[PDB]
């Protein structure tokens, strides 16, 4: 119930091959991989990249009234090499899609992508000539956030979802020994999981109340 | 190997290894403590989820940094690029290697002391210069040039700020300096020397407000932007042992080192060093970054004549009471 | 201590030889810092602790500004390296190599003819150097300060942009 | 520069250090998501649902 | 004596374990973790767009005079380093000579400040108006 | 009642920043005046072209239901005319210029934004300065690129 991606530059972005494979997981190697995944998911360094409104809401989440620092994700490096997470928070404009592609290429694996906002998910409200309809047209996105703008705790919830995704994924421990393909778990969708608690809602508070 | 001399040599080696392990572990723990203390200063908590109080956040960061891809660019000079984190990690550690933490607990009881600290700072500048030049980047080039200007500014008067303490102790040995303060701590007679050494010692580690090379807002992290993997972690750990070294050096040359009225001496040394570490986090959080041209103007026109006048006054006071 | 002196002399010799026959200025400066650290080790071996201390303190400041001028002037990628490579030719360096060799032979022969008793390695503190520097050797200090003032004035006058 | 400017500036820096220390001695203003639930106004525009009549049938 | 040899061995072991820990840390960083295969990996970071030329161009600097003055003043500083460790035994004559020394230093610094040296700021702003 | 902050004749970064601080204080004064004295009336105009119509009248009247139905489906039909409204925005002066062809859409929408003019001014006021001065000038313009490019 996993998937495998293998990357190779040498036509159409993304330059990768994905297939549906089975989890291979080893009395010590499995615990070693679990420890590596724990260390990776408990320390994420997001990239200081911003496009639009959604970046302003992301750095609103970065502040002292929500404190995403508690998850170890406040480091916010401005260099792609030092970063460990690309949060596309804003509109993927036509003139910036090469820039975003370049900044994704300068980043180093282990790398993850979080689309924030409707513009980054699908193009959003701007079905216009000068906007790429969704940032996933050329880069693989790990976690999607609906919203315009998503509230800061929605970004925090997406960060925790990315942490659960990292905690159950298989990556090569060393680049000299073993397979270099990336295994990502095909987790159950949050829509299916939350259908049990969402349909049962009966009464809400009327809008005239504060 | 059964002889009192050989077991004494082995005990001294074990004490030096214990000191080295403790200061490296304390530098990493104080990186974590900088995160927590910046949270406290900025009305938040910081990382308090990985274990109890976030105490396992450092282990997770170490795991990520070890298993991050260590990247050497093709357009860079590989030997210099690998050499710069080595200098950044080791120079301030050797600067710490002369600090007496307790009576009978010192690695090397050198006859030079603060001369060795000046030597290690002059060697530590080459880490930043080589990181700026080797990485083959324009932002790194500007950061290296700014670091060179800041180094001019502080190293024109760092030793002269320390010469008041040197003249008061009358020797270059570290233990003589910490024994000359048995009556009065050296911060009160050497106060202008104290503030000038504070400015120069913050400029040693390039900490805020003197973060001209690695300025996040101005040059987008500066010289180590091509740096990644465990080399960037080495840069972090090296700067943090630099902060520990400068804090312990102020403790030894201005607050008696280990000397205290009631508590055991290592406890007093630890409290004063931790207070100066807290002051480093506070000096990062509190006041903004000045322009490096005004920084160099302040370091040349203000600090250097003040150190010279303070040295003259200290010499006159010393020869008056003789 | 004897081994430290010999290995630091060997490191200084090799690093200086790499300095004088290198085409990369920054690499040559790095080997120069290595050579000066080896010279400092030689100084610290012989009991001249102050000499090695000042060899690492103020020469590292001196090579620092040499590095600033190297990055300000010379670095243009490989264009400096090939230009320096076409300059250095075999006959060009074997010209004065025999002159330096015979000069070294003459100086070494003159050195070997002196009486020796071995350096005892007794350390000399900075307090004795401070006593002698501000005692018998006062006007050396004062007119050397005037010398540094003259060098500063000349550096200002010639180094100006306009 | 003017010595009065230097003294005024030094006083300003120690004053700013004092305010940041007093901030450190103050109350934290966080909202511990997701340990405590995020309060929302009733007219908040979040997830979209289709509702039912009081008699039980869908209102669309 | 015994304590000097013990401290020399402790210093040597301190340096050896420091370089060994740093090299082992670099080796563990280099050998653990997978590598990458990307088109624009080996491009210098200039904020997402390519460079106009290279990063190895002839960069100007305005710090040249201050660099030479830094070297000169560090030599005067080493003279004061030699003086300061033996102030008590030098007596008042050494104090007078060092006062003349520091007065020449101060006169040189005032000469540098007043003539326009140590002032390389661009004439546009200069923190004016 | 609220005062207007006017500088001394030069536009420094500091002058702009403290003028914005005084504007914040004036906005606090306006909010206090609005809070202490608040009317008790309608929240929508009674004009037939008010879009959308009031909700309760939509839910239990048929003329209002017709008006709401035709105003959310095809859109309100403004007559063929030309209008302009210039206001003081948070970052300068923002103006809307709307030409209607008599249809339910805008035939022409022109949005004038102040950050466009500030960004065009930028080369004439930072030339000859440092990169640090350029950074401080960028921080003291109060611009966003959505305002610039629209
Ligand atoms: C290759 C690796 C580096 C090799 C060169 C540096 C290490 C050389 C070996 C030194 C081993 C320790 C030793 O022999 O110490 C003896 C001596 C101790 O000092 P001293 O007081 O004069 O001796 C009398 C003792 N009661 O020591 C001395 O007198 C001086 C010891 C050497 C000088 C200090 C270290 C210089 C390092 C230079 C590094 C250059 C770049 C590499
Ligand atoms: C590789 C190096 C291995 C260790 C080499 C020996 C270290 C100890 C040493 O050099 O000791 C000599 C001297 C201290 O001698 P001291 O105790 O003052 O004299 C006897 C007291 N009457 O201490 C010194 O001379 C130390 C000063 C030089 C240290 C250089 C350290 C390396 C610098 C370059 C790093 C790259
Ligand atoms: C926060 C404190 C940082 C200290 C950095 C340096 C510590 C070096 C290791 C010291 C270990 C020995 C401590 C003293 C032992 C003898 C006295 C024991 C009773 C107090
Ligand atoms: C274009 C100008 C180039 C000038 C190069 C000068 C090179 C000089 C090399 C001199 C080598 C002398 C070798 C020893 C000669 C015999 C001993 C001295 C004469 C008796
Ligand atoms: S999704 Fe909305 S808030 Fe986010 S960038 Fe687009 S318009 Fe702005």
């Amino acid at each position: 119930d996993y998937t495998l991606t293998r990357i190779d530059p040498n036509d159409r972005y993304p330059l990768q091959k994905q297939e549906i494979v089975t989890d291979p997981l080893n009395v010590f190697m499995g615990k070693l991989n679990d420890m590596v995944n724990w260390g990776r998911k408990n320390s994420i360094w997001p990239y200081n990249f911003g496009l639009s409104c959604c970046y302003v809401e992301m750095v609103t989440s970065f502040t002292a009234v929500h404190d995403v620092a508690r998850f170890g994700a406040e480091v916010l490096r401005a260099s792609p090499r030092q970063a460990d997470l690309m949060v596309v928070a804003g509109t993927c404009f036509t003139k910036m899609a090469p820039v975003i592609q370049r900044l994704y290429d300068q980043m180093l694996e282990p790398k993850w992508v979080i689309s924030m906002g409707a513009c980054a998910n699908s193009g959003g409200m701007y079905d216009i000539y000068s906007v790429v309809q969704g940032v996933d047209k050329f880069i693989p996105v790990d976690v999607y956030i609906p919203g315009c703008p998503p509230r800061p705790e929605a970004y925090m919830q997406a960060l925790m979802l990315l942490q659960e995704s990292i905690g159950k994924e298989r990556r090569p421990l060393s680049w000299v020994v073993g397979d270099q393909g990336v295994y990502r778990a095909n987790m159950q969708s949050e829509r299916e999981r939350k259908r049990g608690e969402r349909i049962a809602v009966t009464n809400l508070r009327t809008p005239d109340e504060i | 190997w059964i002889s009192p001399e050989l077991i004494e040599i082995l005990l001294t080696i074990l004490k030096a290894v214990v000191i080295l392990l403790v200061v490296v572990t304390c530098g990493a723990f104080m990186s974590f403590g900088e995160r927590r203390l910046l949270g406290l200063f900025q009305n938040r908590y910081g990382p308090n989820r990985v274990g109890w109080g976030g105490s396992l956040q450092l282990v997770a960061d170490m795991i990520k940094m070890f298993f991050k891809e260590d990247w050497i660019p093709k357009f860079s000079d590989r030997v210099i690029f690998t050499l710069a984190p080595m200098i950044a990690f080791t120079s301030l550690l050797l600067a710490f290697a002369i600090v007496p933490v307790s009576p009978g607990w010192v690695v090397a009881d050198l006859n030079i002391g603060i001369l060795f600290f000046l030597m290690m700072a002059g060697l530590a500048v080459y880490a930043v210069l080589f990181a700026g030049w080797s990485s083959n980047n324009k932002y790194s080039l500007l950061g290296a040039m700014r670091a060179s200007a800041q180094t001019l500014s502080y190293e024109v008067f760092l030793g002269l700020s320390l010469m008041g303490v040197v003249a008061q102790a009358g020797s270059f040995n570290m233990t003589d300096i910490v024994n000359s303060q048995a009556h009065v701590w050296n911060v009160i007679p050497q106060f202008f020397g104290f503030i000038t050494f504070a400015i120069a010692g913050v400029a040693v580690c390039h900490r805020h407000p003197f973060d001209q090379p690695e300025a996040e807002q101005e040059l987008a992290d500066g010289y180590h932007i091509e740096y990644s993997g465990m080399k960037f972690g080495l840069f972090f750990v090296g700067e943090y042992i630099g902060i520990v070294t400068i804090s312990a050096l102020m403790v030894t040359l201005f607050f008696g080192g280990w000397q205290g009225p009631l508590l055991p001496p290592f406890i007093w040394f630890a409290l004063k060093t931790a207070f100066f570490m807290m002051m480093f986090i506070l000096i990062r959080a509190s006041l903004p970054r000045p322009r490096y041209d005004q920084v160099m103007s302040f370091g040349w026109k203000i600090c250097l004549p003040l150190t010279l006048i303070n040295l003259l006054v200290t010499a006159a006071v010393i020869l008056w009471q003789a | 201590m004897e081994f430290a002196f010999y290995i630091c002399g060997l490191i200084a010799i090799l690093a200086t030889l790499r300095v004088i026959t290198h085409t990369n200025p920054v690499h040559a400066l790095l080997y120069l810092i290595i050579s000066l650290l080896a010279i400092s080790g030689v100084f610290f071996s012989l009991g001249a602790y102050f000499a090695g201390a000042l060899e690492i303190i103020v020469y590292a400041g001196a090579i620092m500004v040499l590095f600033v001028f190297v990055v300000m002037m010379l670095n243009l990628g490989g264009s400096e390296i090939e230009q320096e490579r076409q300059w250095l030719k075999p006959q060009v360096w074997i010209g004065p190599a025999i002159l330096s060799a015979i000069m070294l032979v003459v100086i070494v022969y003159a050195i070997l003819g002196v009486n020796d008793q071995g350096i005892d390695g007794t350390p000399i503190s900075a307090k004795a150097v401070g006593i002698t520097l501000f005692g018998p050797y006062v006007l050396a200090v004062e007119l050397a300060s005037m010398l540094l003032l003259a060098g500063l004035v000349v550096a200002f006058h010639v180094g100006r942009e306009e | 520069m003017t010595l009065k400017e230097l003294l005024v500036g030094f006083g300003t820096q120690v004053r700013s250090i004092w305010m940041i220390g007093l901030h450190a001695f103050a109350k934290r203003e966080t909202r511990m998501y997701p340990e405590e639930p995020v309060y929302l106004p009733p007219r908040y525009r979040g997830r979209i649902v289709l509702t039912r009549d009081p008699d039980g049938e869908e209102r669309c | 004596s015994t304590e000097v040899i013990a401290h020399h061995w402790a210093f040597a072991i301190f340096l050896i374990v420091a370089i060994g820990l740093c090299c082992l840390m670099l080796v563990g960083g280099w050998f653990l973790g997978g590598r990458a295969r990307a088109r624009s990996k080996n491009v210098p970071f200039e904020s997402g767009i390519d460079s106009v030329g290279s990063a190895r161009l002839r960069l100007s600097a305005k710090f040249y005079l201050v660099a030479m003055f830094f070297v000169i003043f560090d030599v005067e500083a080493l003279y004061l380093f030699a003086w300061s460790t033996s102030i008590r035994e030098s007596g008042w004559v050494g104090f007078v000579e060092a006062a003349i020394f520091i007065f020449v230093l101060l006169a040189g610094l005032v000469y540098l400040v007043r003539i326009g040296a140590l002032d390389w700021t661009p004439a546009r702003s200069r923190r004016e108006r | 009642d609220f005062e207007i902050p006017v500088g001394g004749g030069v536009s420094d970064c500091y002058t702009r920043v403290m003028l914005k601080v005084e504007e914040l204080r004036q906005s606090l004064r306006i909010l206090e005046q609005c809070l202490n004295n608040m009317p008790e009336g309608p929240f929508k105009a009674d004009h037939p072209l008010t879009t959308p119509p009031p909700k309760e009248r939509t839910l239990q009247h048929i003329e209002t239901l017709i008006t709401h139905f035709l105003q959310v489906s095809w859109g309100p039909v403004m007559p063929a005319n030309e209008s302009f409204q210039m206001i003081e925005a948070t970052k300068g002066i923002n103006s809307y210029y709307l030409t209607s062809d008599g249809s339910t859409m805008s035939y022409r929408t022109r949005i004038r934004t102040p950050s466009y003019a500030h960004l065009q001014q930028i080369p004439a006021a930072i030339r000859g300065s440092l990169v640090s001065d350029l950074i401080v000038y960028l921080g003291s313009i109060d611009f966003v690129m959505s305002d610039v490019d629209r």
